[PDB]
């Protein structure tokens, strides 16, 4: 696998501007505006209750009626990751 | 923020196409990937 | 254009073509929303 | 002579180009394509 | 009749044709792209 | 040809270009898994 | 030459008319700029 590198330099001489950018068109929308709630059970570090029960029975509550959830076995030392559904019909998710 | 040049100069200079804070793979707006080089313009964040 | 002989060009079939390289230009924008929820009017004159 | 063709196949050489960027991305290397297109028969038919 | 019957098969519906050619970044795509395209295309097919 | 279904059902899923099957399906949503298929088709543990 | 520069750099100067005006104002005198930009180094590469 030969290599083949070549060394180049640029400068600018511009007493001011030069160069103009300016968006012109809009082509199609890549995210969707769909409505996505933010779960807050994916950071850890707070003050929790000093029942067990009474924050698992909230994160469960809390998982029920949404789409996002972090994984039930709750890895520790992890990141917290959702489960990879199927294909996506018209776009990326965007959280509120 | 530092003051170097006038407040001119700064807004014109920071509106210069600065990295992303997100995913274009992923389907849930994932934190930025570290080392994914994209750069896309940001308006209305410079004027919060 | 105005008063300028500028050049006009848009390089899509001499270079880019037939490549793995994305063609440039095509950056993206960002652009936030804002929305009220369970905002009421608490006002006889303003509850018509 | 083509009634006795028996499943030929014609092919020509054509290669895509490329560019050289540098960075934090793997190095380029030319790419060359071989392709064949086969060979199809029907028949035509006019009775008397 | 053989010419002109024959090319029906190999012409694809042009409504489809025409906006998968105009987007051709690096002609594979991620998810995200693929279904903002598929939106882009039955937009187009119910109009056209 | 009929098809059953509850009587309180939102009536603005019929004012766009619909599915009659009540779920959206098909092998146009996919990109890592070839058993997907079978996956958004009939599981109801993940939403549509 | 390219492989060793080390930091190249450039350089020019601008100087800027005065207005002979009088009155209340303080008396004025012909202003000069220096300034020097340096030069921005970049690979390429490709493969075989």
């Amino acid at each position: 696998n030969f290599t083949l590198t070549q060394p180049r330099a640029h400068v600018d001489l511009g007493v001011g501007y030069t160069a103009v950018c300016a968006t012109a068109a809009l082509r199609c929308p890549l995210t969707d505006m769909g409505n996505t709630a933010q779960n807050l059970f994916f950071s850890r570090g707070g003050v929790p209750m000093l029942h067990d029960n009474v924050t698992e029975s909230l994160r469960r509550i809390t998982a029920s009626g949404g789409r996002l959830n972090p994984t039930e076995p709750l890895p520790i030392f992890g990141g917290l990751r959702p489960a990879t559904s199927a294909g996506i019909a018209r776009g990326q998710a965007s959280v509120c | 923020v530092n003051t170097n040049c006038n407040t001119l100069d700064r807004l014109l200079m920071e509106a210069k196409a600065v990295a992303s804070q997100s995913s274009t793979d992923t389907e849930y707006q994932f934190k930025r990937p570290p080392g994914s080089t994209e750069m896309t313009q940001d308006p209305c964040g410079l004027f919060q | 254009v105005g008063d300028k002989l500028v050049f006009l060009e848009a390089l899509e079939r001499r270079v880019y073509q037939a490549t793995r390289v994305a063609y440039p230009l095509i950056g993206n924008i960002d652009i936030t929303f804002i929305m009220p929820m369970g905002v009421f009017q608490a006002n006889s004159m303003d509850r018509y | 002579e083509l009634a006795y063709v028996r499943d030929g196949v014609i092919q020509f050489e054509v290669q895509q180009p490329m560019i050289a960027r540098d960075g934090p991305h793997p190095v380029d290397q030319p790419v060359h394509n071989y392709m064949v297109k086969r060979i199809h028969k029907r028949s035509l038919s006019a009775a008397f | 009749d053989q010419l002109l019957g024959v090319l029906l098969e190999k012409a694809p519906p042009l409504s489809l044709l025409s906006p998968i050619n105009k987007f051709q970044p690096e002609g594979h795509l991620n998810r995200v792209a693929r279904a903002a395209l598929l939106s882009d295309l039955k937009r187009r097919v119910c109009a056209d | 040809e009929f098809v059953a279904m509850p009587v309180s059902t939102d009536l603005q899923y019929f004012r766009t270009a619909c599915n009659p099957r009540g779920r959206a399906s098909g092998m146009l949503y996919m990109g890592d898994r070839d058993a997907d298929i079978e996956a958004i088709m009939f599981d109801h543990t993940q939403s549509d």
